[PDB]
């Protein structure tokens, strides 16, 4: 894991943020992002990342 | 042969000032109406200049002073110093 990221706000606007790292290693790599929150069940929760 | 015309020139070098025989005196800057009644010095410059007519400038000692700015730029901050506190809410 290089970062992780939360967010606890109430908003119904579609938010951008961004985040920066320093790339140490060398040579083509890849890169990939995982959620924790599960996702949504009902239409009552719309948490879309 | 003979040199003559000597002409000793003792006098003339006083009419301008007996002190400056010995010191050459430190020049002074001119005054701009402008910048209201405030008076240049000519060893100290506290505002920041523009990097490009002034010459790259020399410090000696102390004087918190301004400088010569070479590239100012605004842009949109990151949420985070480092590590993996990243909290926002």
């Amino acid at each position: 894991t290089e970062k992780d990221i939360t967010i606890k706000g109430k908003t119904t606007s579609q938010y951008l943020a961004s985040v920066v790292m320093g790339n140490l290693p060398p040579r083509p790599f890849n890169i990939r992002m995982r959620r924790m929150t599960p996702d949504s069940t009902t239409d009552q929760l719309q948490n879309k990342t | 042969g003979m040199t003559g015309i000597l002409f000793s020139l003792g006098a003339s070098m006083v009419l301008g000032g007996v002190a400056q025989m010995l010191a050459p005196k430190a020049r002074t800057p001119r005054i701009q109406t402008t910048d209201n009644g405030k008076q240049n010095t000519y060893f100290s410059s506290l505002d920041n200049m523009v990097a490009q007519g002034n010459v790259l400038p020399v410090l000696y000692g102390e004087m918190r002073v301004g400088s010569r700015v070479v590239s100012q730029e605004i842009s949109t901050a990151d949420e985070g110093d480092g590590g993996q506190v990243v909290v926002i809410g």
